[PDB]
C-alpha cells in the first residue's frame, strides 16, 4: 500500500480515438516529412 | 441514518436505489445462496412438476439470474424523454450528469475495471438511438480527447426534393460521421455528387444510385460546419448535366446525458447481476427490439 | 409482491436447515456481499 | 443460540411464550430453536 499510493491513480486511456485506420500508401506520405 | 434496529437498516438498504452497488436485498441473497447450496440448479425442484407449477417459471428462474426485485424494478422501467429528467432523480439523485460523464468518475462509482468499462464505452455507440425518430437522432459521441462522453441531438429538416430520397446521419467520432441515404425515384446519374450544402464536396460516387438501395458515406463535419444549421446537398448528376438534386438541413445540438446514463446504468447493473458479458447481452437485446431497450 | 418480512422469514426457515460447513460458507458469502453494499452506501450517503 | 446472530436479534431467556406447533409458523425464536437443534418443525414438535 505504501508503494500503491506512491504510484497513484492508474491512468485511463480511451480505447478508441481519432485514429481512422488509414491506408499504408497514404500513411506513408503523411509520415514522409519535408 | 435514524434507524435503530438491524432489520430496519437492511430494509432501507434493500431500496436505496440511488447508490452504486445497492439496492441490496439481504433476505433474497440469503435465500438464493441457501438454495444454490442445498439444490444447485433446482434439479429437484424441476424434477417435481407440482412444485414447479405452483411457481411461475420466471420466478424460480429469476432466482438463478440473481436479479433482485428492486433491480427488476430498475431494469423494467420505461426510460424515455419526458421521464428521464426525473428518473435521473430517482436513479442517481444529486450527482451531476456532467461529473458522471467522466469515465473515471463513473468507473469509480460502479467500482468497474478499466477493460470492463472500455467495452461498455464501445457499446455506448449502440446505447444511443438506433434510428431517426421525428427526424431527430439523439446519440452519445466519444470525441474523447479527454475521454468524456457528449450527447448530440441531430435534427433533420428536408429542404429540397424530399420526394427523391430519405437521408440519415450517424456519427461515430469527433467530426467523424456516417451518412446514410436511400432513394425513392431513379435518375440515371453519370455520377453521384454529395456536398456540404452545395459547397464542399464530401464524397462523389460514379454511376447511377439505384432505387431502394441504402447507400452510406463516412463523411466528416467540422466545428465551423456543425455549429450551423447546415444543409447537406446531394446531387445525382446525369450525363446530360441535369440533376436530381435533393437536400436536407441537419441541426446539431449538444444535449443532456440523462437518457444515455440511464441506459448505461441498466446495462451495467444487468451485466453485473447476471455475470454475463456485455456482448452477450447486446446479442440478446437485438433479438427482441431493433431499438436497444 | 412479497414484502420484506416474508423474505426474511423464508431466509430464516431456509437457513435453519443448513449444516455447520454450509452455514459457514453461507455466512462468509453474506458477509462479503454486506460489506460491499455497506461500503457503497457509506460512500454515497454518510461520507463527508 | 446467539452465534451466529440471526437478523441482528439476540436470544435470551424471557417470560414470553414460544409455540412449538409445526403448522403454527412461529416467530424467529422457533427458527433459533430449529437452527440450534438442527431439526425441522415436525421433528421439533415430536421432540417436545
Amino acid at each position: 500500500m505504501q508503494a500503491l499510493h506512491l504510484l497513484g491513480d492508474k491512468p485511463y486511456l480511451p480505447l478508441s480515438t481519432t485514429w481512422s485506420d488509414p491506408r499504408l500508401d497514404r500513411a506513408a506520405d503523411i509520415t514522409t516529412q519535408n | 441514518s435514524k434507524l435503530e434496529n438491524y432489520t430496519k437498516v437492511m430494509e432501507m438498504l434493500s431500496t436505496f436505489r440511488p447508490s452504486g452497488a445497492t439496492p441490496y436485498h439481504d433476505a433474497y441473497e440469503n435465500v438464493r445462496e441457501v438454495i444454490q447450496l442445498q439444490d444447485p440448479g433446482l434439479e429437484q425442484l424441476n424434477a417435481s412438476p407440482a412444485i414447479a407449477g405452483l411457481m411461475h417459471q420466471a420466478s424460480l428462474l429469476g432466482i438463478n439470474a440473481s436479479i433482485s426485485p428492486e433491480l427488476f424494478n430498475i431494469l423494467t422501467e420505461e426510460i424515455t424523454e419526458g421521464n428521464a429528467e426525473e428518473l435521473y432523480k430517482k436513479n442517481f439523485g444529486n450527482i451531476e450528469p456532467a461529473s458522471l460523464a467522466m469515465p473515471e468518475y463513473l468507473k469509480r462509482y460502479y467500482n468497474l475495471s478499466d477493460e470492463e468499462l472500455s467495452q461498455f464505452i464501445g457499446k455506448a455507440s449502440n446505447f444511443g438511438q438506433q434510428e431517426y425518430s421525428n427526424n431527430q437522432l439523439i446519440t452519445p459521441v466519444v470525441n474523447s480527447s479527454d475521454g468524456t462522453v457528449k450527447v448530440y441531438r441531430i435534427t433533420r429538416e428536408y429542404t429540397t426534393n424530399a420526394y427523391q430520397m430519405d437521408v440519415e446521419l450517424f456519427p461515430f467520432g469527433g467530426e467523424n460521421y456516417r451518412l446514410d441515404y436511400k432513394f425513392k425515384n431513379f435518375y440515371n446519374a453519370s455520377y453521384l455528387s454529395i456536398k456540404l450544402n452545395d459547397k464542399r464536396e464530401l464524397v462523389r460516387t460514379e454511376g447511377a444510385p439505384q432505387v431502394n438501395i441504402e447507400y452510406s458515406a463516412n463523411i466528416t463535419l467540422n466545428t465551423a460546419d456543425i455549429s450551423q444549421p447546415f444543409e447537406i446537398g446531394l446531387t445525382r448528376v446525369l450525363p446530360s448535366g441535369s440533376w436530381a438534386y435533393a437536400a436536407a438541413k441537419f441541426t446539431v445540438e449538444e444535449y443532456n446525458q440523462y437518457s444515455f446514463l440511464l441506459k448505461l446504468n441498466k446495462a451495467i447493473r444487468l451485466s453485473r447481476a447476471t455475470e454475463l458479458s456485455p456482448t452477450i447481452l447486446e446479442g440478446i437485446v437485438r433479438s427482441v427490439n431493433l431499438q436497444l431497450d | 409482491t412479497p414484502t420484506y418480512a416474508q423474505w426474511e422469514n423464508a431466509a430464516g426457515v431456509l437457513t435453519a436447515g443448513l449444516n455447520s460447513q454450509q452455514a459457514n460458507t453461507l455466512h462468509a458469502f453474506l458477509d462479503e456481499s454486506r460489506s460491499a453494499a455497506l461500503s457503497t452506501y457509506y460512500i454515497r450517503q454518510v461520507a463527508k | 443460540f446467539n452465534t451466529p446472530l440471526l437478523n441482528g436479534q439476540y436470544f435470551s431467556t424471557g417470560d414470553e411464550e414460544i409455540d412449538l406447533n409445526s403448522g403454527s409458523t412461529g416467530d424467529w425464536r422457533k427458527t433459533i430453536l430449529k437452527r440450534a437443534f438442527n431439526i425441522d418443525d415436525v421433528s421439533l414438535f415430536r421432540l417436545l
